[PDB]
RNA sequence: UCUCCUAAGAAGCUAUUAAAAUCACAU
RNA sequence: CCCAAUGUGAUUUUAAUAGCUUCUUAGGAGA
């Protein structure tokens, strides 16, 4: 069910970097949005599991936009 | 041995290096395309030539060329009539050379004619292979493509070569023939000439011209008085019109003294009228056509008069530059200042149009004036900035802010407590025959603007028009069922107010504001000025946010409400009849509930013999559709206004409709764009305009498939003399065989029943009849969208059915199972699995997550699920079970929250009824 | 006047009910009684009715005032938009195109590139950019254009040296160009 | 029941049943059937009243419900979403989902995309030698479960360090934290 | 005196239809 | 900020009419 649990993550994790405006940078939503609309059409978990380690490292990058230290206790 | 001595015969006195093209005495064997009407037959077929010996020449160093010698053995009679008449016909640099001869074979004199250097293929196989393209059968057209140099015989390698939507190069393959063809048209018009003043009279027909435009074979001609040549031309025209625009015949029109080398033409700017170049135009190519034009159909008769003048429109209106059409403005003064409005228009179609109630001078003007003046683009397209977008190969006129507005899609909202619940319930797992495929799919901020550039394919396209002037008359059979005509603001019904009014006014409200603001005497009045005077509007593109098992975004139409309030007051009255109608083969208004889906069903089926099942749908439908097709289906809805409206009146609201749906300036972030054609989605009569298209389709290819059969082969008298009277009333009459019209009609809805709702339909035919090709397959329908359509249908978007106790495929994306249902099987529809799951697990809104405030959006969905229950795959019918186990849930976490908020309980006990199978089984049984 | 007669009617027969004087003539005071009744039924039957008439005329004149202001708002405001777009208007280059006309009419599409002070260009790709807009001046619709800024998707500033192959991966393309004519 | 007018229908209704059992004359009869049809007819208009009275209440505490609860819903989205996302990337259980959020919590984030296909570049902040001794060794460095190259290392003054200047007694000296660009190994 | 029918007013219930708001689906 | 045309179904509320039931009033008929 990883399959679709990782569809499912992929929804939750654009509305999460939607919520942080990276909307306001045109150059960085769109990357963003092409892993996202990937994530929903592959058939490969290999193929999807590479792209959510891309999508998620965005995420990571934008350093005190969330409290990851927080997050993950 | 005795081969040589007519071989050299056959050279004559000219200079000529032949090779026999089969035995050396005996006639070859040829399958060719001929247009033909005889007292025994009557068609467009293919058909196998016996009476002809073929040589080729070779050139000057051994190598064959393109260049034929076509002997023939004729009787003494003809042989001598054919000499007669091209001796006199025999100057005429459009005429082939004619070699009358004698010779002996099997010991006897026997006279032959022989053709000297024809094209291997006439105009009728160019023509043919064209109209009648088949992917798995194209040797034809292949050979015409490389023998011309069109292309390289490498590049049908490509994948999907043909394909207008997938390979848009193929537009520019074709448009090589276009010079080709042009010359053929020129030489006809000399050859006309050259008849008329001979005095000779006959028929001329596509088979008897070659593809370097040469005539020939004189034996059916008959002589008169020398100045009474008469030529006749009517099936010539009408079967080559699709392909004069498809080859862009007319391109070297643009240039400077009409040749391709010489630089295009520099028209004067401010020119917005046409007429003497439109009739310089008709004199130089259709010369002999023997019916009146009328360059601006301001003047025209009738409708039929307007699709006739319509469709030369088409072709001339792409000599013209594209700044010179749209609205025409002038400058008028109100209180002393200055305005500038619009006070006509120029149609690609319909030519220049004058507005009859302008006024100079104005003291002050009422809410009905402000409002066509705010509608009015005149005064947002003058004072905007100049704008040049290379995001798109659509015409952009003006930007009305300093800055481009770019509009994204964001994803769904995770609905994760049902998600969890179905996980524990065993459903996605891997290797399911359930799982999900509908999702809100994200979009960056080119979203817009790259959905309105598929525009693209939408390509100017000549009807033939003697086939589109009878098609018209079986289509209108369709609608005899309901009555129609204009009403009073009074009785004007609308849905919901509370939705966008359009530009430029969704800056002050909602439609509402207007109904309320405007009394009956303003809304009338503003009405009967259109019926008058053309108002121009501009269109917003909107985004669509909803769920999809495709990743590409939807846009649709903001009408403006100048044009919605007042076609809604025209059409309304037709568009209500055509909903309360049941029985009929248009099903727009027809529930699938209560046995709605059976009766549905129960009726294409009808009283067919060896009937079979099929269906389609049309990509892209309101791209593509063409602007000839997007007309005529308003003229045959305006069909009801015989009692009520002038012809005058009849035709500034047909403007109207022109200036506002059809060819817009369309407004998408923030700036101004000329829409090229097609459907706009926002158009009060869209669903009703779609199905009209889908009729008329269908009738086409029917009329091509019984005129395309060869008449020798039908065995039932009764198809022949159709197939015979078919082509009279098509190509031979000039006005309506309302007997025939009315036979025809019965023959189709006989042996070929269909049921329609927009671009989607369902036909039960006679198989018997569709083998023998007596009426379409899905093979006629693949042509017929080709060269009237300019799109490619893929076998994977059609289906055919079989057995009947499986029903149809698909229709409105809802599959069918027969059932039994108390004493008696039933006919139920059914959702795909992924569409019913995925809108509980991804919703549009926040709020919509929390289930104990949505109770009823799941009594909704389980509706839908139903039917499930009674498929044979238990993977399907736990989906409804699912539902019903999910609403008790959230009754159960509502109940015990609504207790700890106020300490008491519910009164309203009545929710039990929503997880128990009869609430449900109850929307599917008859009688209500 | 109604219940003043069933009010009265009430202590009459409410009397003899104490001291049931006669069965009889409780029936007379009885029937004065309950007629009595009867029309006060009527009369408080009409003025319930009256009474939600009065709710029904109020509501349909609120509705009516509240048409109107609506109606005049969005007149000043529909005239505020016209007179305002009719002062920007190239009097002096609008009126040499009407003037040259053959009787005083023109299609709208020439205006915009006849009159038009300013140029927006929208560009998707450097290709493009070199092909249509590379330098500080270039020429488009017969006339000739100076360059006054340029800007991102984004709608920051780009200066004219930053716009080349080598760095074209680091811009937010589409670029719009804003150019006067000159 | 238990409404006020109850009493009377109720000993109306058991003295009528009680007199037509027992065989009484049919005028006190009708006295008694007149007598329960007013007591019924108070007691089902006084019923009419509370059913009317309950329904107003029954509304009322409903769409106050939704009113408050929509409110809540509404107001805490942006720490619902971050809560939700990191529950479900638990139990994914991925190799390399673990191994970013793990090294992110340390600080070893990266300033780039991190890129799929080889031979692309990827950089890489590292906050303390401490951090280094884990994903580094020689030339490689290992990061999303894959194998990198180490192309070049800066410090936080934009300055040049070679790899054999990081060792624990050395690392006082530089101008923590570090950057390591890499390149992804076949 | 009593019963029934007819006519009117009030209370109550049920049924049907219409209208308004909302949710869902189809092209 | 933007958020079209059209059809169908469900749920809630309100309004109008029909039937039934009770009381009061009035008139006649039978006894
Ligand atoms: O929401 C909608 C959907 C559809 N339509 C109208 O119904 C027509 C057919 O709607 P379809 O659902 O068949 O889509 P489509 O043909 O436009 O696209 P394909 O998926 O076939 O490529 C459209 O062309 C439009 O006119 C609407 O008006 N509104
Ligand atoms: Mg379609
Ligand atoms: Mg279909
Ligand atoms: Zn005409
Ligand atoms: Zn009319």
């Amino acid at each position: 069910s990883k399959m679709s649990d990782v569809k499912c993550t992929s929804v939750v994790l654009l509305s999460v970097l939607q919520q942080l405006r990276v909307e306001s940078s045109s150059k960085l939503w769109a990357q963003c949005v092409q892993l996202h609309n990937d994530i929903l059409l592959a058939k490969d978990t290999t193929e999807a599991f590479e792209k959510m380690v891309s999508l998620l490292s965005v995420l990571l990058s934008m350093q005190g936009a969330v409290d990851i230290n927080k997050l993950c206790e | 041995a005795d081969a040589q001595s007519f071989l050299n015969r056959v050279c004559g006195v000219s200079a000529a290096r032949l090779t026999p093209c089969g035995t050396g005495t005996s006639t070859d064997v040829v399958y060719r395309a001929f247009d033909i009407y005889n007292d025994k037959v009557a068609g467009f077929a293919k058909f196998l030539k016996t009476n002809c010996c073929r040589f080729q020449e070779k050139d000057e160093d051994d190598n064959l060329i393109d260049s034929y010698f076509v002997v023939k053995r004729h009787t003494f009679s003809n042989y001598q009539h054919e000499e007669t008449i091209y001796n006199l016909l025999k100057d005429c640099p459009a005429v082939a050379k004619h070699d009358f001869f004698k010779f002996r074979i099997d010991g006897d004199m026997v006279p032959h004619i022989s053709r000297q250097r024809l094209t291997k293929y006439t105009m009728a196989d160019l023509v043919y292979a064209l109209r009648h393209f088949d992917e798995g059968n194209c040797d034809t057209l292949k050979e015409i493509l490389v023998t011309y140099n069109c292309c390289d015989d490498d590049y049908f390698n490509k994948k999907d070569w043909y394909d207008f939507v997938e390979n848009p190069d193929i537009l520019r393959v074709y448009a090589n023939l276009g010079e080709r063809v042009r010359q053929a048209l020129l030489k006809t018009v000399q050859f006309c000439d050259a008849m008329r003043n001979a005095g000779i009279v006959g028929v001329l027909t596509l088979d008897n011209q070659d593809l370097n435009g040469n005539w020939y074979d004189f034996g059916d001609f008959i002589q008169t008085t020398p100045g009474s040549g008469v030529p006749v031309v009517d099936s010539y025209y009408s079967l080559l019109m699709p392909i004069l625009t498809l080859t862009r015949a007319l391109t070297a029109e643009s240039h400077v003294d009409t040749d391709l080398t010489k630089p295009y033409i520099k028209w004067d700017l401010l020119k917005y009228d046409f007429t003497e170049e439109r009739l310089k135009l008709f004199d130089r190519y259709f010369k002999y056509w023997d019916q009146t034009y009328h360059p601006n159909c301001v003047n025209c008769l009738d409708d039929r008069c307007i699709l006739h003048c319509a469709n030369f429109n088409v072709l001339f209106s792409t000599v013209f530059p594209p700044t010179s059409f749209g609205p025409l403005v002038r400058k008028i003064f109100v209180d002393g200042v200055p305005f500038v409005v619009s006070t006509g228009y120029h149609f690609r179609e319909l030519g220049v149009v004058h507005n009859q109630d302008v006024n100079l001078h104005s003291s002050r003007l009422s809410f009905k004036e402000l409002l066509v003046y705010a509608a009015d683009p005149a005064m947002h397209a003058a004072s905007g900035n100049l704008l040049l977008d290379k995001r798109t190969t659509c015409f952009s006129v003006a930007a009305l802010t300093n800055n481009v507005a770019f509009q994204t899609v964001k994803p769904g909202n995770f609905n994760k407590d049902f998600y969890d619940f179905a996980v524990s319930k065993g459903f996605f797992k891997e290797g399911s025959s359930v799982e999900l495929k509908h999702f809100f799919f994200a979009q960056d901020g080119n979203a817009a603007i790259s959905d309105y550039d598929y525009y693209r394919y939408n390509l100017p396209t000549m009807c033939d028009i003697r086939q589109l002037l009878f098609v018209v008359e079986v289509v209108d059979k369709y609608f005899d069922c309901y009555d129609g005509g204009c009403i009073n603001a009074n009785q004007v019904i609308v849905n919901n107010l509370d939705k966008s009014a359009g530009f430029p006014f969704n800056k002050w409200g909602k439609a509402r504001l207007y109904y309320d603001s405007m009394s009956y005497e303003d809304q009338d009045a503003l009405f009967a000025y259109t019926k008058r005077n053309v108002i121009p509007t501009i269109t917003q593109m909107n985004l669509k946010y909803a769920i999809s098992a495709k990743n590409r975004a939807r846009t649709v139409a903001g009408v403006s409400i100048c044009s919605t309030m007042t076609n809604r007051q025209f059409h309304q009255k037709l568009l209500k009849s055509i909903a309360a109608t049941r029985g009929a083969t248009v099903v727009i208004g027809t529930s699938k509930f209560y046995g709605g889906w059976h009766n549905m069903l129960k009726t294409v089926y009808s009283d067919v013999e060896n009937p079979h099942l099929m269906g389609w749908d049309y990509p892209k439908c309101d791209r593509a559709m063409p602007n000839m097709l997007r007309i005529m289906a308003s003229l045959v809805l305006a069909r009801k206004h015989t009692t009520c409206c002038s012809l005058s009146h009849r035709f500034y609201r047909l403007a109207n409709e022109c200036a506002q749906v059809l060819s817009e300036m369309v407004m998408c972030g923030g700036s101004l764009y000329v829409k090229p054609g097609g459907t706009s989605s926002g158009d009060a009569t869209t669903a009703y305009a779609n199905s009209v298209f889908n009729i008329c389709q269908a009738v086409t290819a029917n009329v091509n498939a019984l005129l395309s059969t060869d008449g020798n082969k039908i065995a039932d008298k009764y198809v022949r003399n159709l197939q015979h009277r078919l082509y009279e009333c098509l190509y031979r009459n000039r006005d309506v065989d309302t007997d025939f019209v009315n036979e025809f009609y019965a023959y189709l809805r006989k042996h070929f029943s269909m049921m329609i709702l927009s671009d989607d339909a369902v036909v039960c035919f006679n198989s018997t009849y569709a083998s023998q090709g007596l009426v379409a397959s899905i093979k006629n329908f693949k042509s017929v969208l080709y060269y009237q359509n300019n799109v490619f249908m893929s076998e994977a978007k059609c289906w055919t059915e079989t057995d009947l106790t499986k029903g149809p495929h698909e229709f409105c994306s809802q599959h069918t199972m027969l059932v039994k249902q108390g004493d008696d099987y039933v006919y139920l529809p059914y959702p795909d699995p992924s569409r019913i799951l995925g809108a509980g697990c991804f919703v549009d809104d926040i709020v919509k997550t929390d289930g104990t405030l949505m109770i009823e959006r799941f009594v909704s969905l389980a509706i839908d699920a139903y039917p499930l229950t009674k498929h044979p795959n238990q993977e399907y019918a736990d989906v409804f079970h699912l539902y019903l186990q999910y609403i008790r849930k959230l009754h159960d976490e509502l109940t015990g929250h609504m207790l700890d908020m106020y300490s008491v309980m519910l009164t309203n006990d009545n929710t039990s009824r929503y997880w128990e199978p009869e609430f449900y089984e109850a929307m599917y049984t008859p009688h209500t | 006047p109604s219940y003043a007669a069933f009010a009265t009617a009430q202590e009459a027969y409410e009397q003899a009910v104490a001291n049931g004087d006669s069965e009889v003539v409780l029936k007379k005071l009885k029937k004065s009684l309950n007629v009595a009744k009867s029309e006060f039924d009527r009369d408080a039957a009409m003025q319930r009715k009256l009474e939600k008439m009065a709710d029904q005329a109020m509501t349909q004149m609120y509705k009516q005032a509240r048409s109107e202001d609506k109606r005049a708002k969005v007149t000043s405001a529909m005239q505020t938009m016209l007179f305002t777009m009719l002062r920007k208007l190239d009097n002096d280059a609008l009126n040499n195109i009407i003037n040259n006309a053959r009787d005083g009419c023109v299609p709208l599409n020439i205006i915009p590139l006849t009159t038009a002070a300013k140029l927006m260009v929208v560009i998707p790709d450097y290709n493009t950019y070199k092909n249509t807009c590379d330098g500080t001046t270039f020429t488009y619709a017969s006339a000739l254009w100076e360059i006054q800024q340029v800007v991102d998707a984004d709608s920051k500033i780009v200066q004219l040296s930053e716009i080349s192959m080598d760095n074209s991966p680091n811009l937010a393309w589409p670029l719009i160009v804003t150019a006067l004519r000159a």
